[PDB]
């Protein structure tokens, strides 16, 4: 199913994950479309901060909801 | 008519 | 799992405006023309007390530990006055009248509403004024705070609006319908009384249809309508808290018939129309398990679950 | 131990000094507008030069703002003064 | 704490980087502590007063020392218990005073002690360490059943001399462990003395990082990282690791490399310590830094004030950076400062900030009963805090109100 | 009595012969303290270097009243005013 | 009646010590809010430096541009746009001249761009039934701008707060058609030196054929 | 960043091979810092990123993609700070600020 | 009994003894040793006792203001 992954300052992606998939799956799949690696990602739900190990099931993530990626780049 | 407009 | 203790007012007499019940539950202060009756629960003690206000006080407000009784009239007076201790502080600061307020979580400021489209605040100990809230088109009826945390300032108004604000920096931070611009509709019905709940993260509405709606504004949407088997009155609205699972939500009609809505239906199971039957009802207020009454002549009823 | 911060010594440069002043200067007539403006002036001057003096001081690790600091402070705005060295 | 929950998302940052507010307050100010929630924040003061702002509206709910115990000399540090209710305080005055703000004015009971006093930290509310001037251990206050008798027990094993290894004048105690409480000699070493809460205490670890007078040990809130401030121009994170048998190495040195100064004050970030923020002593020291606590480098520089900074707290819960004044004694304050939207005006709005390409649709030509519950408060926010454990809201002097419209 | 602007000349020639400072000494060492406190506190001057600022702000200040006295001359008329002041500010560059 | 004269002794003189509440130009007041009367009235009686930001931004594309290096791909890291590095400080508020009004909360001096105009693009057919069918449904505000004369920019639904600029034929801003990389852009310059929370004015230049403007030398409809 | 051409460790644009040759074959002192020439790259960028980020903006409220003289003229004399390092200096090829005194208007 | 008032003019009577003779009883006991920060007490408590002394300015208009409520009905 699709989702928007809609970043901090205003644009948004399209990605195909399942439910059953993990943040960190999800969090791969940024990699692939954008590089940036997945130690300096936060995926926000409801205002909560999901957790790597935890399923898109867990947080009652649903059919084209925007989820919210805050990248902190490194340094410097 | 009622959208605006720059110079006409 | 819900009915009627005791009634121990008579009902004529002057304006009856608010009734409130303290949150320690056993102080009730009936609020009448610039009189307030003090009526203690335990052996059904009276109690007199006045005030140094002039007008039709509208509106009334509990202190959280039950030590202090504030209230704004129409004349601009916004006056801070102990129960026992009387007049202490005094505000006056609106450019139109006041119709209610509310205190913080912490009791350290007190909301305040003008008519005049603007949302006001103060603190109580400095006595000055912090941060505007001016972002409505009418005369603002009900602002109130959840009874867990001070976060957040829902304002619900005469213009049909239902628009949360913020109380540290004071801007409005969601809105749950239209104006009178926006849709152009006749579906500006305005909205009469809003009120939170007890930890605060539903809201619940009345407007002026005599429609009562329970809204999840964290999502922006409704999940719960209640209507009755037009309204001219700002009629009081609460959520009682019986000790069972359901909590039944009590609003009063045009005349004085008080029905109780099943709130996880969306029907009824009852319905309180044995007393206020003269008299119309204009505010509500409740406590753990001491629930009163109010209408225009000042009947309080006690009820239990 | 003692603890002020200073509030108005510039009235020190006082009406009569900077009619003196401009007597030097060769003036005949100074209108009674002057001195608040030449005190404006004053206090500009003295605060580029003070924040070059220090500066100087300042890198140098000292608590002192010693005459030399002040003649560099003058040499770099064009403004070289003679009398006190280097 | 439900404005963060729609403010909405883009507030989680971890820094402030704009300063707000200003206290100005005329008498100036050594140490500052925010509430354990973000409601107060305690301004412990020069002259011997400890204010007590309400963070709100930026002005006192009161001062204590009225009635019993004020700090007659500069109070040097100041502590709150777990909750928010009570207050130890340490100043000069020989004196420390723990103070309840049920009776506000009035202090619960104090002690005398064997010089002037540079800090205290509370394990327990009851139990405070406090450090004596000069002394080679630090007398543990521990507030005993009966109020008279605090047993000073020594922050020492019985022989193990530290004559060489310095003085006690710093003690954190650790969070997630709170028996366990750390002390900092003056020559270098660091001793760490376990708690039993009998009086056992076993010295889990004694070694001399470098030969200088350590001014300041901070710990990680989830004890994992540990900072010290030497009196060598240096700040040295560590790793922290315990079960008792207690380890660490050297992570990252920080130092000022230009202008090669001193450090003030060094504070850890919310949850693991992903940030440390310092206050460096010289002149020209206008802005307190931050370092990325893993990649060791100078992340950000918050450029607010206009003067050198002594104190540093940060209460998470309101996202705060308070700094007191080193020469002004005004008290700068950070804070994570969130814009408005007009997104917010209705609910159908939105607020883009490209011109976006909407593709066409057809019909652009073309003419409740789930699970409700009241009775939960959340249990978390959007920093991961402790909400839902009802904080010790302050009692407003409702014995002294009804005068104090009348002359103070 | 004298007539109004004859004890001037009298007193311009008597000052432009002699070099002694014009401003008080005390009333401006605490002038130059009181700035000083803005850019580091509580700073010593080593007392010939406040001597060292009369005498370059004496001279800053003689030097523009000359040409303060050749703009309000240029305007015909002989008396300086705030707006010939400023105006040799401007044309030197200063402002 | 003795109990109630030793209230009214205190409750006497002191009414006209304590009720020195007069503050208002005191206006038709005698009626009650017990009733609760509508009372639908129009009376209205409300009243009617970038350094930093410029580094603050310069620290974006210090932070942003070390990590993009093989993709690439915009995810919102395509540079966050241009024409924000510039902004303002300008917010919204009640307006005196119409609902909501954008103001300037610097001193912003002579020709300074102030902000780009930002929401849908859309092209002039699919222009005209949003042109009636926001009308049909009566929202009555005209969010839609000319960039070149088949497509507009609708700002009803999305957008940036450039939309809430009101209008007055003496005007303070006016709106340059600017391209950058591209595209052209609407960005809204300024004319005069605009005060610290002024409103901000524009003309719309409807062409060809009700201003509540309030201001004398101006063409009473628009 | 990396860790080749020393510019590249700082993250910088402007180079520090070039500055620190240039610090010692232009005789300022005797023996340059090794932290010197890189705080020199830092405070040059950053100058040269401020005027040409003026310079583009007062490009394009004029049209014109690249940047002439005369928008450097408009970029620096127009700003209050950088009008001041840059007193006494001529740009070339490069206008006036328009100025008209006010009794000049007529009235 | 006078039960709304007595619980405050109590506490004015702790004033006169209970806080007065913690404040009291300070004192004497420096008569046994003799008679800066060696018993630097002699200034601070009159700073302490300044707060006392204006203790009986502000706790008259606090038995004062009942005058006013009993007169009040
Ligand atoms: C380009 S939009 C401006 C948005 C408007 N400021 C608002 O609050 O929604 C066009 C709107 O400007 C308002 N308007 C146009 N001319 C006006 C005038 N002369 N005085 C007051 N309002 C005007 C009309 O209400 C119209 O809806
Ligand atoms: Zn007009």
């Amino acid at each position: 199913m699709q989702i928007f992954v809609k970043t901090l300052t205003g644009k948004t992606i399209t990605l195909e994950v399942e439910p059953s998939d993990t943040i960190e799956n999800v969090k791969a799949k940024i990699q692939d479309k954008e590089g940036i690696p997945p130690d300096q990602q936060r995926l926000i739900f409801a205002g909560k901060q999901l957790e790597d190990g935890r399923t898109l099931s867990d947080y009652n993530i649903q059919k084209e909801s925007t989820l919210h990626l805050v990248l902190r780049l490194r340094g410097c | 008519a009622r959208t605006m407009q720059t110079a006409r | 799992m819900l009915q009627f203790d005791k009634q121990v007012l008579p009902a004529s007499g002057k304006i009856s405006t608010s009734c409130q019940i303290s949150p320690d539950g056993e102080l009730i202060a009936i609020c009448q023309n610039t009189d307030m009756l003090v009526y203690e629960i335990s052996s059904s003690k009276m109690m007199k007390l006045t005030t140094t206000h002039k007008e039709c006080i509208n509106c009334l407000c509990w202190s959280p530990d039950s030590k202090c009784i504030a209230s704004g009239s129409e004349d601009f007076t916004v006056e801070i006055t102990h129960i026992i201790y009387g007049r202490i502080r005094r505000l006056m600061g609106h450019t139109a009248p006041v119709i209610s307020i509310c205190y913080n979580n912490k009791g350290n400021i007190l909301c305040s509403s003008s008519m005049d489209e603007s949302i006001k605040e103060w603190h109580v100990l400095s006595g000055t004024a912090l941060k505007t809230m001016s972002a409505h088109s009418d005369a603002v009826v009900s602002i109130d705070i959840p009874k867990f945390d001070s976060s957040i300032l829902s304002s619900g108004s005469y213009d049909g609006l239902i628009r949360i604000f913020d109380t540290e920096s004071g801007h409005c931070l969601k809105t749950l319908t239209y104006d009178k611009d926006w849709i152009a509709e006749d579906g500006v019905v305005p909205i009469s009384t809003v009120k939170f709940s007890r930890n605060g993260k539903f809201l619940l509405v009345k407007s002026l249809d005599n429609v009562v709606k329970l809204w999840e504004y964290t999502r922006g949407t409704v999940v719960r309508t209640f209507l009755w088997p037009k309204l001219k009155y700002n009629c009081g609205l609460e959520l009682i808290y019986p000790q069972g699972k359901d909590p039944l939500v009590i609003s009063g009609n045009d005349s004085g018939s008080m029905c109780v809505w099943n709130v996880y239906s969306k029907n009824l199971v009852q319905k309180i129309d044995e007393k206020h039957r003269n008299s119309p009802l204009i505010s509500i207020s409740a406590s753990y398990d001491k629930v009163a009454t109010l209408s225009l002549n000042g009947e309080c009823n006690l009820f239990r679950v | 131990r003692h603890r002020k911060v200073l509030r108005d010594n510039i009235q020190g440069i006082t009406k009569p000094a900077i009619r003196r002043l401009a007597r030097r200067g060769g003036v005949k007539r100074i209108s009674g507008l002057i001195y608040e403006e030449t005190r404006g002036v004053l206090k500009v001057f003295l605060e580029n030069v003070i924040r070059d003096a220090v500066t100087y001081t300042e890198h140098a690790k000292r608590k002192t703002v010693t005459a030399m600091d002040v003649v560099y402070a003058l040499k770099r705005q064009g403004r070289t003064l003679y009398g006190f060295g280097g | 704490a439900n404005l963060l929950l729609q403010d909405p998302f883009g507030v989680l940052k971890e820094y402030p980087e704009k300063l707000t507010h200003t206290l100005e307050v005329p008498v100036a100010a050594v140490c500052v502590k925010f509430s354990p929630r973000g409601d107060y924040l305690a301004v412990g003061c020069s002259n011997g007063a400890i204010i007590i702002y309400d963070m709100d509206s930026l002005k006192p709910i009161a001062m204590l020392g009225t009635h019993s115990g004020a700090h007659t000399r500069s109070v040097q540090s100041v502590c709150w218990s777990n909750d928010g209710r009570y207050l130890w305080s340490s100043g000069r005055d020989w004196y420390a005073k723990l103070w309840d703000m049920t009776q506000p004015t009035k202090c619960f009971q104090q002690y005398k002690f064997d010089g002037p006093l540079w800090s205290c930290h509370v394990v327990r509310w009851n139990v405070c360490i406090v450090t004596v001037v000069e002394e080679p251990t630090a007398y543990v206050l521990t507030l005993t059943d009966r109020q008279n008798a605090f047993h000073c027990f020594p922050l020492l094993e019985q022989d193990q001399d530290i004559s060489g290894h310095g003085y006690t004048l710093v003690a954190c105690p650790h969070p997630t462990i709170e028996s366990i409480i750390i002390t900092g000699t003056s020559k270098g070493w660091i001793n760490a003395f376990q708690l039993d809460l009998e009086d056992k205490i076993r010295c889990c670890y004694e070694e001399k990082i470098a030969n200088a007078n350590i001014k300041q040990i901070i710990i990680s809130p989830s004890g994992t990282r540990i900072a010290i401030n030497g009196s060598d121009r240096t700040i040295r994170q560590y790793q922290l690791i315990v079960e008792h048998s207690v380890s660490i190495e050297l992570e990252h040195k920080y130092q000022d490399i230009i202008n090669r100064l001193q450090w003030n004050t060094i504070f850890f970030s919310n949850h693991s310590g992903e940030y440390l923020v310092a206050s460096a002593h010289g002149s020209s020291a206008h802005d307190l830094y931050l370092w990325e606590t893993s990649s060791g480098s100078l992340v950000r520089v918050l450029e607010g004030a206009d003067e050198e900074l002594l104190d540093i707290d940060w209460n998470f819960y309101s996202m705060r950076i308070a700094s007191n004044g080193f020469e002004s004694g005004w008290v700068y304050m950070w804070s994570i400062v969130i814009p408005p939207k007009w997104s917010a005006l209705a609910p159908d709005f939105e607020e883009v900030e490209e011109n976006i390409d909407y593709q066409e649709k057809e019909n652009e030509f073309d003419i409740e009963e789930i699970a409700i519950d009241l009775c939960t408060p959340e249990k978390y926010d959007v920093r991961g805090n402790d909400i839902s454990m009802p904080s010790f809201v302050i009692p407003i002097d409702y014995e002294g109100v009804i005068i104090q419209q009348h002359w103070a | 009595r004298y007539r109004p602007g004859t004890v001037a000349l009298r007193e311009i020639r008597r000052y432009q012969k002699s070099t002694e400072l014009l401003i008080r000494k005390l009333p401006f060492q605490r002038l130059v303290r009181e700035i000083a406190q803005d850019f580091k506190t509580d700073l010593r001057f080593q007392s010939s270097a406040v001597m060292a600022l009369q005498e370059a702000s004496e001279a800053y200040l003689v030097g523009l009243f000359e040409d303060t006295n050749l703009c309000g001359i240029h305007a015909k008329r002989v008396t300086i005013m705030p707006k010939d002041i400023q105006l040799a500010r401007r044309i030197r560059g200063e402002r | 009646y003795q109990q109630i004269e030793q209230n009214g002794i205190i409750r006497d003189n002191q009414i006209a010590l304590n009720e020195k509440e007069f503050d208002s130009t005191l206006a038709s007041t005698t009626g009650s809010f017990i009733a609760e009367g509508f009372k639908k009235i129009p009376d209205k009686l409300k009243s009617s430096s970038s350094r930093l930001n410029r580094v603050f931004q310069r620290r974006f594309q210090q932070d942003i541009e070390a990590q993009r290096a093989a993709i690439g791909f915009e995810s919102d890291l395509l540079s966050l746009n241009q024409l924000t590095k510039r902004k303002k400080p300008v917010t919204f508020a009640r307006s005196a001249i119409h609902n909501w009004g954008l103001y300037a909360l610097e001193p912003i001096a002579a020709k300074e761009m102030i902000i780009e105009y930002v929401g849908e693009s859309i092209r002039q057919p699919v222009a005209e039934m949003r042109e009636k069918r926001y009308i049909k449904s009566g929202i009555g505000s005209s969010y839609l701008f000319r960039i070149d004369e088949n497509t507009v920019i609708d700002a009803t639904k999305r957008g940036g707060i450039a939309r809430f600029i009101n209008h007055c034929c003496e005007p303070s801003c006016t709106a340059k058609i600017i391209k950058v990389d591209g595209r052209k852009r609407i960005v809204i310059y300024a004319l005069r030196d605009i005060g610290t929370n002024e409103e901000l004015t524009y003309d719309y230049k409807f062409e060809r054929e009700p201003c509540l403007c309030g201001a004398p030398s101006c063409k009473g409809f628009l | 960043a990396k860790a080749k051409t020393r510019s590249s460790r700082a993250g910088l644009q402007f180079p520090v091979g070039r500055v620190h040759r240039l610090l010692r074959k232009g005789n300022y002192a005797e023996r340059v810092g090794a932290g010197a020439p890189v705080y020199l790259a830092a405070v040059l960028e950053y100058l040269t990123a401020e005027i040409l980020e003026l310079a583009g903006n007062a490009a394009r409220d004029n049209k014109k993609t690249r940047i002439i003289p005369r928008h450097l003229q408009l970029a620096v004399r127009n700003d209050e700070e950088l009008n001041k390092l840059l007193g006494r200096v001529t740009i070339a090829q490069g206008g006036v600020l328009p100025n008209i005194q006010s009794v000049l208007l007529p009235k | 009994k006078l039960s709304k008032l007595n619980e405050e003019d109590a506490v004015i009577e702790k004033y006169v003894n209970w806080i007065g003779e913690v404040n009291e009883r300070l004192s004497p006991h420096f008569n046994q040793p003799t008679g800066w920060i060696t018993l630097s007490q002699n200034d601070l408590s009159e700073q302490k006792d300044s707060l006392e002394n204006v203790k009986r300015r502000l706790d008259l208009l606090i038995s004062v203001r009942t005058n006013q409520l009993r007169i009040s009905f």
